[PDB]
RNA sequence: CGAGUGGCUUGCUACCUCGAUGUCGGUUCCCUCCAUCCUGCCCGUGCAGAAGCGGGCAAGGGUGAGGUUGUUCGCCUAUUA
RNA sequence: AGCCUGUGUACCAGGAGGGGAACAACCCAGAGAUAGGUUAAGGUCCCCAAGUGUGGAUUAAGUGUAAUCCUCUGAAGGUGGUCUCGAGCCCUAGACAGCCGGGAGGUGAGCUUAGAAGCAGCUACCCUCUAAGAAAAGCGUAACAGCUUACCGGCCGAGGUU
């Protein structure tokens, strides 16, 4: 099998060994794409993913490499953004960006601030009760958004009653 | 060889006398 | 008592009631189920086939049958289908319940000997195989692994 | 320090067992062998089960003792010892004329033995001795 | 109803010892197993909370003092995570 | 039951030597001494004599590398893990999936019921417009609304489904 991905005019993709880097006006993302007998190479205007095997396990990874690269094309141009919404019922939750990590205070009245560290070059811009997580690396942005939501996870009590927390509102 | 498709290409050609593929079909007639 | 004790056919056939007394009655309630008034005049005929020669205690037959027919009530108490368990527990089984002295056991029950590939159950249905399910439940209560086989039915 | 090796073998990206088997055979033939870059040697399989085995060996023991090595250094040497009758005179002589090294203290670049190399491009299920030692608690002195 | 795992009980067998492998219970002192009682981290709930019930990972540590009985076991009391 | 008790046979007992990690009866093998040679069972990556042998395929679990067995467990049941072979049906007159749009009126059918309007229960389930559209397959409402399946059209482009 062999798939060809025509790279966007807006982008440049280089690759040595098992590492591929994609640069665009919005940034640059480098990934490792390592799998038995799957070659990824940059043939001028198109990135090529090929292999001499067609077994199910191989086709699975080929399809995965594809979406991974296309996702990079998108991240270096249009970019990736997740929208979030802070929400509380009794205690005013305070979500601030301090350093390279987002801090949440007064969660359910908690005295101890809850926090999490942002992944890579991901921007977490907060405006009122709305958050926007963005960047060129979907992996990083996706996790940062997720971690934020996970950060308000509660297991001790009934979630249906205690719904406070920040949640992903819009997925790219 | 679906028949309903064959009949449509006819009905279409009829109204042309007095799906897109079926219209383009009739037109080819 | 576990089936481990009686599922094998390693003992001589022991079925002569003229020389054996005190044989417990069978727990199997019926052998003909559904519309026994009608004859196999159905489109589809599925069978539960045993895949290994084994002994099946009347205990397992009843539970297997009930679990299948009690379920075939996805069609209704007077539904249109007929169910048949073709085997009967002829083999009398003993237990040595003194130690190994004068150990010939006393009669404790009965079992049916089924050879691999025979059909123990046969159902007759119109294209409405809920019976295929009644059997997934039936071979669940008998020792052997089983094959659910359909005969008259090219309506796939 | 200073080892007149008649043969210097490079273990980088090679199957530990297949190298060991050959280094054993050669030492019993009278050759003085040195295995280089032990930390970069490799063993195929699922890292999780592989590590469980070696971890079990570390935990095994008692007063009589079962000294199992943690550094890629000894792991490899013990591996070779298992392919030699190390308690017989001949066996101990051969074993003592074999030494494993972390990295390469020599000037020459060791040679790659036939049928011991692993192609990283067609293999994903394998582990580095160095990684194993790190898991075991070894002090990454390399 | 069906299929199993363990080798703590009981039974079976009679392989080992009758030129003897010192009994039950207790005690003291050491190691271990997990099918987890508590503790850690979790899932479900007929999960509002609190208090629970059930389940998963998990053997690091803990799992105590007493009244009757030779008792093992077990019954009972007050403490206890 | 490494149980008890028959039977036929070969073996141990009273049977070496080779193999099986060890091991009375499993495999080869029945054996004067000494010597050269070739095989048997079994084995040829190292320990360990002989292949890191050849053509091809499967397995990712260290499954497995365990003839036989007290000794080598692993079962009923389950598996869109993966490989191979077959049959039926659909498809460039554009299939399967997804996304976008349409899902219309007589009409909120009649009946019962304050009520009931696709959807409490009962009966029926007709015809119009049309390229589609149930007298409504699933939610939802006090009943409506709202959200969707069926059904049609578009985008897309190659196999898909049982
Ligand atoms: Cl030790
Ligand atoms: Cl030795
Ligand atoms: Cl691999
Ligand atoms: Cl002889
Ligand atoms: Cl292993
Ligand atoms: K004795
Ligand atoms: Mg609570
Ligand atoms: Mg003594
Ligand atoms: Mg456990
Ligand atoms: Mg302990
Ligand atoms: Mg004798
Ligand atoms: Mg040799
Ligand atoms: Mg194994
Ligand atoms: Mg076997
Ligand atoms: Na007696
Ligand atoms: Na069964
Ligand atoms: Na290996
Ligand atoms: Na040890
Ligand atoms: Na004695
Ligand atoms: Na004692
Ligand atoms: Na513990
Ligand atoms: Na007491
Ligand atoms: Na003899
Ligand atoms: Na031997
Ligand atoms: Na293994």
């Amino acid at each position: 099998p062999r798939v060809e991905l025509e790279i966007p005019e807006d982008v440049d993709a280089e690759q040595d060994h098992l590492d591929i880097t994609v640069e665009g006006d919005n940034g640059s993302v480098t990934r490792r794409l390592w799998y038995p007998d799957i070659d990824v190479s940059v043939d001028g205007d198109t990135v090529v993913i090929e292999s001499d095997e067609d077994n199910a396990k191989t086709m699975s990874t080929i399809g995965t490499f594809q979406s991974h690269i296309e996702n990079m094309f998108h991240g270096v141009t249009e970019g990736w953004e997740y929208g979030m919404e802070v929400f509380y019922s009794h205690f005013p939750m305070q979500v601030n960006v301090e350093g390279d990590e987002v801090v949440i205070e007064n969660f359910l009245g908690e005295k101890a601030p809850r926090r999490t560290t942002i992944h890579g070059d991901t921007d977490v811009e907060i405006d009122g009760e709305e958050l926007t997580v963005s960047g060129p690396d979907i992996e990083a942005v996706g996790q940062t958004a997720a971690d934020i939501e996970q950060l308000t996870r509660i297991n001790d009590k009934d979630v249906r009653v205690f719904q406070d927390g920040v949640y992903i509102t819009r997925k790219p | 060889i679906p028949e309903w498709k064959q009949e449509e290409v006819d009905a279409i050609v009829e109204m042309i006398e007095s799906r897109n593929t079926l219209l383009e079909r009739a037109l080819d007639d | 008592k576990p089936g481990a004790m009686y599922r094998n056919s390693s003992k001589p056939a022991y079925t002569r009631r003229e020389y054996i007394s005190g044989i417990p009655g069978k727990k199997i309630a019926q052998f003909d189920m559904g519309n026994n008034g009608a004859g196999p005049t159905y489109p589809a005929q599925v069978e539960l086939v045993v895949e290994k020669p084994v002994q099946i205690r009347h205990n397992a037959l009843e539970a297997a049958r009930v679990a299948a027919n009690r379920y075939v009530q996805n069609s209704g108490a007077a539904a249109n289908y007929k169910f048949r368990i073709r085997k009967f527990p002829f083999h009398v089984i003993r237990e040595n319940k003194d130690g190994m002295r004068a150990p010939f056991g006393k009669p404790v029950g009965t079992a049916a000997r089924v050879h691999g590939a025979n059909h123990i159950f046969i159902a007759w249905v119109n294209p409405d195989p809920n019976v295929e399910e009644a059997w997934r439940r039936a071979k669940m209560k008998v020792t052997p692994t089983i094959n659910i086989d359909s005969s008259p039915a090219g309506n796939a | 320090a200073e080892f007149d090796a008649d043969v210097i073998v490079d273990a980088r990206d090679c199957i530990m067992g297949r190298v060991a088997s050959q280094v054993a055979e050669q030492a019993l033939d009278g050759e003085t062998v040195a295995v280089v870059n032990a930390e970069r040697a490799v063993i195929t399989g699922r890292e999780e089960q592989i590590v469980e085995k070696y971890e079990k060996r570390v935990d095994i023991g008692n007063d009589n003792g079962y000294f199992y090595p943690k550094r890629p250094d000894g792991i490899f040497k013990r591996t070779i010892r298992g392919m030699l009758p190390h308690k017989k005179q001949r066996g101990r002589e051969a074993f003592e004329s074999v030494r494993v090294y972390l990295g390469n203290p020599y000037d020459e670049d060791g040679e790659v033995l036939d049928g011991t190399s692993l192609d990283r491009l067609s293999n994903i299920k394998f582990v580095t001795l160095g990684e194993i030692s790190e898991t075991l608690g070894a002090n990454k002195t390399w």
